């Protein structure tokens, strides 16, 4: 007996309801401040879900909280971070991604790759790879890479707890989500070449043993636990995993290594996955710009002093990550010389490149001076 | 008289009776023929296996089909009528009348008795289609030229109908 | 050059009219008096990837709204027992119409020389696959939630039994397939969507949402956004061929000869089911009738075509006349024949009547009568044995179908506008019913040989027929047809076998 | 006023309702023959829709359609093909799709295509593609087959007119528009890259002129009009365009050339729009291996008998496509010799595996003999 | 080879227990009583694409059944 439906029910509401609305504000927390020309669905449904107090600063409730950490410490504080501003909400994901347009782009993802994989097994494309790329290569420190990702995945989980704004949090979130998806995926294509190529081990115990023990893989994994165990500032773990150690070696390992390397070695599998990589990437991008650059760096109160964080935090960790390329770059002696990518100056480029977008990308957009010719050299170094 | 189930009686059955007899080509080439004269379009013999005839038509075209392929070399599938005849000579022929053709009234026989005549697997499918086709365009502008210019009493006599009854 | 950029669907449409290429043979297969241009322009620029995008939004929200909320509801339920039943004829005969519409269109793409004029239709080719399997859901729902699901559960087949069927087939299926690609442009396209479908489609939901209908609604709502396409598609068609010397001569015909084929059946079975496949009203059909045909559709639509030569059909005024009572003209021989059906009629009660009399001035003396005469002798009384398909024979009455429309004709109760001939032609008797099919049928002897239900069914007993066509129902001996919507005192095969109706030629008497 | 939710009104309609079902048979369609274990929804919802009479194999309708075309010609008739069958409605597609499942997945690929390319375009990756492989190969060779794919696309309006089933004609317009949206997709990409590398004429012009007068295109373009044009038969122009000539010259183009090609002189573009042709390929590859090799050429009364024409057809479109590979093979004199990929042996294998695979997945399912080695060896000449 | 296969969800949720790796600073940050086990196995082997596909599917009925149905029915 549902009161939509029902005619004595329906009949008994309708007399009650008035015949007049009882206020004509209709938008949903209208008193939100649009970044954009007017409020959006994603700023409607996300911003000020968290109930902060005035004492943080954006918030809008009052009080302390009603229950906090043993010997006091707070559910939200402003002892998460170096970090200060003027209001922690103004963070807007230029995607507008709220949890529903998040999946639904991730869901096409999901059966197109099985739809692609069904073909391409049935394309018999595998023919024409070359073998030591699959078998040696690709196999193993394609797979140990898994671990980057899903280190930077890990990375998140306290930031998870202690942001101190929702649209932060979602960020945060949908970042992670990407990263494990990541290392899901390598392992994804090395399943599928499993069944494809007999006597191929999918498993993940050589690419295991090469993240840990493989020279290679050291500065990385360093780079890694450090960010991902080494800290607990919820913004440095953000800045120093997206900001530099991804948007550097990770960028280098992914494009400029195996997508590239695999338009040259005859493999017409990988870009595929790399291409949901590189595009997760550059979304997590524009989230994590807006954040530090336009939200942080650029506080009207808080600015220089921000940025002097900033550009602290990027000298530490840009150092972390110069080794973790130079020994990265110790791979290349492992591949074909194909004359202009794998030699000394086709891999020269390749760092010309990464190091050179990321000084337009991030590195002047915060301050920081960098001679792109030193970190090339560097790296080179261990080549 | 009295009507029998849809699809299946006594007359359908008569008739596959009939075309299990079928074995030559040449054979079946005129039965079909005979059948689409003696059956087809308003300008049919007989009207007595008018809810029958379809069905039967079709079982002969499969009847004839098949001999086709065991029979005849694969060349001539494609190349000619099963009446021997060059399929292109055919529709040289037909498109050259339906052009001669002085009246809708004339256009119209033409266009019909091709069909019956020619209807697959008579003709190959390609070569049958442009015809069909072709003399299909030339009966349309005979026919919707000055198409509400006689009067109903009139196109009745040109038909030739014995009109029973107007209201 | 790093910046987020794609390319727009409007950036590919600027390419597709060079993807064609010429050649000796590049010219259409099907027999026709006209010649498209071969610059001529679409109006929507639509692409592959775009039309799956554009569509899919919209079947997400359907599909969430019916199989989602509407189940919860138990809606399929809650629809009048009557409209209930109409909706196994007005979902299946429509599917039919979308059905022979993705054909259409792609004689249409292949008669079109411009890469931009087929993309059109081709896109209208995709809208028609759509619809039919929309109207499918809309049966197949039905199946799974109304209280009778015999009938929505196998039309495609219980369909064969009846006459009405027939007409259905002209229109909305060899119309728009069989003769000069723009006759059957003009007939699907220029007078099927842009004069009927299309406000139909609309009104249905009205019809519907009225009497407890939701299903039809959240799903021909969907349908309708599509259709504005296909009404451009027949715009471009005239535009096409408007400087082909041939349309001076054809067009105005094929146009004339389309409308009436439309009109024909649209005109007597949309206001027949309308009117009496409801029990809750929405507005009187000869009043709807005058705003498409008459006013929307001769008065605008067609006049916006006045500039390539184009004119109102001369049968217009002839349309005219029919709409009030060719309706309940109708209703008369599918009540009467209601056996031969695959959905549960019901006879207007004291205040359909009373609404019947109030927007028909003259209905009650004459339909009114006959009904109610009807209802006395045991319209719906399985033990009565009476069919008034009998009665109508024993008093004079008799039924015609017209070789060309198919549409039942009783010229002695009729007060529509149409009257009989009867010729004999090559041994054959045919019975016409209006000045317009009979030119149709004198010209075109060979285009219009359908054999009619009296033909095939001739000397025999109309419950071996109904029980070979299936019209049963699980226990194989109820029918899935009544004459009333109650829920007990269904008719059976005995029951129907008790008339011991009989098929007559009613032209051996001529 | 509706009657659902109206007091009155639901009133009223609650009276009419019956208390019971009125029949139990609620399976829409159930007289339909599951091809599967159980009817499926694709079944239900698109076997039985075209109205066909008892005088056409598997119909259920009777007595003759209401208008004819002027001097017969039947709306569908058993004229239109040479190839007979017990049943027209017995095909069924292996991927169950109707309408729905259709757009849903084009849908997914659409946005997908659009967030790879913003992506891709702020990735830079275009960087280090082969500029030779870029401007003188992919655009205007990889450009020019776009019209191969739309004449492919064409040769289908008269059979989405003439087909005789509901299934058939489903799998007959999702092939075409399958084609039409490759010719698209490809100058998606020619579009994209000129809004990358300034200079580049992503126009049809060029690849327009070279389709209809460059002779590596010569053969293709004989056997594309032919098909489109030449004939009326929809079997045949099924069978020859998807089985023959696309299964042969269009796949070696696809996957051998363009495709794999890609991944040697380091292109990350081309692959993920190959990726789509070749899925949507083996889509269609399905439903064609259905209807002809399933259904027709195993049909238990005419199986010999439509064998005869298949072979016939097969025999008469391979040669054509024999020889529009052999003008095709034209093109490698224009690239780089890579060794083992654009040198004789290199392009060698290419054949082995087309010539090969077509005789597995179509030759040998039909009784067709073809000794894979002649006609590499044909093609072969041409180098 | 050429038979048509992809991965299922589960194949690789078979590998994420070795996605960890140790080293002697791999604990967790905050305060607390107790100690999780280490070889401690999860109840449901979802992994991110199956995830975001068993999600959204759930969303698109529901917005169609609001942003369509209701609103059409005057319901709120
Ligand atoms: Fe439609
Ligand atoms: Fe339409």
């Amino acid at each position: 007996k549902r009161g939509l439906t029902d005619p004595e029910r329906a009949a008994i509401i309708a007399a009650a309801v008035p015949d007049h609305a009882l206020d004509t504000q209709r938008k949903y927390h209208y008193f939100i401040q649009p970044r954009w020309k007017p409020l959006s669905e994603y700023e409607q449904l996300s911003c000020y879900a968290q109930p902060n107090p005035d004492w943080i600063a954006g918030g809008l409730d009052w009080g302390d909280w009603t229950q906090k950490f043993h010997g006091g410490r707070p559910s939200w504080g402003n002892e998460s971070t170096e970090l200060r501003t003027t209001d922690w909400y103004r963070h807007r994901d230029p995607a507008r991604r709220w949890h529903h347009p998040y999946v639904k782009d991730k869901s096409e993802e999901a059966r197109y790759t099985q739809r692609f994989l069904a073909a391409y097994s049935s394309e018999g494309s595998i023919r024409t790879i070359d073998p030591y790329w699959r078998d040696e290569i690709l196999n193993k420190y394609f797979g140990a890479l898994l671990y980057s990702e899903y280190g930077l995945f890990n990375a998140h989980s306290s930031v998870g707890r202690d942001c101190l704004s929702d649209t932060i949090r979602q960020t945060a979130v949908f970042a992670a989500l990407d990263k494990v998806d990541n290392a899901q995926m390598i392992q994804m294509e090395r399943l599928f070449i499993a069944k494809l190529v007999p006597g191929f081990d999918a498993s993940t115990d050589v690419p295991k043993k090469i993240w840990t023990t493989d020279p290679i893989y050291s500065g990385a994994r360093a780079t890694v636990q450090e960010i991902w165990q080494g800290v607990q500032d919820w913004n440095e773990i953000l800045w120093a995993g997206h900001a530099v150690y991804d948007a550097t070696f990770g960028q280098f390992a992914r494009r400029e290594f195996f997508q590239r390397l695999a338009t040259v070695y005859g493999d017409t599998l990988t870009p595929f996955f790399t291409a949901q990589s590189q595009t997760y990437f550059q979304t997590t991008r524009g989230a994590i710009d807006d954040l530090f650059v336009y939200c942080l760096a650029n506080d009207s109160e808080f600015g220089a002093h921000n940025r002097t964080f900033l550009n602290a935090w990027t000298e530490h960790y840009l150092a972390s990550s110069v080794a973790a390329l130079k020994d990265f770059v110790g791979l290349y002696a492992k591949v074909e010389k194909v004359a202009g990518a794998t030699d000394s100056a086709g891999v020269s480029e390749a760092l010309q490149r990464v190091f050179g977008d990321w000084k337009i990308d991030y590195a002047d957009k915060i301050g920081f001076r960098v001679d792109v010719d030193q970190k090339v050299d560097a790296v080179l170094a261990g080549y | 008289a009295k009507r029998e189930p849809i699809h299946d009686n006594s007359i359908r059955t008569e008739w596959e009776a009939k075309i299990a007899k079928l074995t030559s080509v040449d054979q079946a080439t005129k039965f079909i023929q005979d059948f689409r004269l003696a059956y087809t379009s308003p300008f049919r013999k007989s009207y007595d296996i008018d809810v029958d005839y379809q069905y039967i038509e079709r079982k002969i075209e499969e009847k004839l089909s098949v001999l086709k392929t065991e029979k005849l070399p694969v060349a001539d599938l494609i190349t000619k009528a099963t009446t021997g005849e060059d399929a292109a000579a055919v529709e040289a022929t037909w498109i050259a009348k339906i052009k001669a053709a002085k009246s809708k009234y004339e256009a119209e026989a033409i266009h019909i008795e091709f069909r019956q005549l020619y209807k697959p697997p008579v003709l190959p499918v390609n070569v049958f289609l442009r015809t069909d086709a072709a003399l299909g365009t030339v009966l349309m502008e005979i026919r919707n030229t000055d198409y509400y210019g006689t009067p109903l009493e009139g196109l009745r006599k040109e038909r030739g109908v014995k009109v029973l009854h107007l209201q | 050059n790093r910046a987020p950029v794609g390319v727009e669907p409007q950036e590919v449409h600027k390419w597709l009219q060079s993807f064609n290429w010429d050649f000796k043979e590049n010219r259409t297969k099907y027999p026709t008096k006209y010649h498209m241009a071969n610059e001529t322009k679409e109006q929507f620029k639509v692409i592959a990837k775009e039309y799956a995008r554009m569509e899919a939004a919209k079947d997400e929200r359907q599909f969430g709204t019916l199989l989602d909320g509407l189940t919860r509801l138990g809606a399929g339920n809650k629809v009048h027992p009557r409209w209930g039943e109409t909706m196994k004829v007005i979902s299946n005969f429509l599917e039919v119409g979308e059905y022979n519409a993705i054909a259409a269109s792609a004689m249409l793409w292949d008669s079109a020389t411009a890469a931009e004029q087929k993309n059109g239709y081709l896109a209208q080719v995709l809208d028609e696959i759509r619809h039919t399997h929309q109207c499918a859901f809309i049966n197949h729902y039905y199946s799974k939630h109304y209280h009778d699901p015999a009938g929505h559960n196998d039309a495609r087949r219980t369909r064969a039994i009846g006459p009405l069927w027939k007409g259905m087939k002209r229109v909305f299926a060899d119309g728009f397939i069989s003769g000069d690609a723009v006759e059957c442009s003009v007939n699907l396209q220029l007078v099927g969507e842009a004069c009927f479908t299309n406000p139909l489609i609309v009104a249905v939901t009205e019809w519907a949402s009225a009497n407890g209908d939701e299903i039809t609604p959240t799903v021909f709502l969907s349908v309708e956004t599509d259709e504005l396409r296909h009404m451009a598609n027949g715009y471009q068609t005239v535009v096409s061929i408007a400087n082909d010397p041939a349309s001076a001569k054809f067009l105005n015909t094929d146009l004339n000869n389309a409308f009436w084929t439309q009109q024909k059946y649209f005109t007597p079975v949309l206001g027949y089911l309308f009117e009496y496949g409801s029990k809750f009203k929405v507005e009187p059909w000869v009043k709807t009738w005058n705003r498409w045909v008459s006013e929307d559709w001769g008065g605008i639509w067609i006049g916006r075509l006045g500039k390539y030569g184009v004119e109102s059909p001369r049968s217009l005024r002839d349309a005219k006349r029919d709409a009030y009572w060719a309706h309940h003209d109708l209703a008369l021989a599918a009540y009467a024949m209601w056996p031969l059906g695959f959905a549960r009629l019901a006879l207007p009660d004291e205040e359909d009547q009373a609404w019947f009399e109030a927007n028909y001035p003259g209905w009650a003396d004459h339909y009114g009568k006959i009904f109610n005469e009807w209802k006395k002798l045991g319209y719906e009384d399985p033990k009565s044995g009476f069919i008034p398909y009998q009665w109508l024979l024993a008093n004079g009455h008799d039924v015609y179908i017209d070789r060309v429309s198919q549409v039942p004709f009783i010229p002695s109760l009729a007060k529509g506008t149409g009257s009989l001939r009867v010729h004999e032609f090559n041994g054959k008797k045919h019975s016409l019913t209006d000045d317009w099919g009979e030119r149709q049928w004198l010209i075109e002897p060979e285009r219009y040989e359908c054999h009619n239900v009296f033909e095939q069914y001739e000397g025999r007993e109309l419950s071996e027929v109904i029980a070979e066509g299936h019209g049963v129902r699980s226990d194989g001996k109820t029918l899935i047809a009544q004459p009333h919507t109650r829920g007990d005192n269904l008719w059976t095969l005995e029951d129907i076998k008790r008339a011991g109706c009989v098929f007559p030629d009613p032209l051996a008497k001529f």
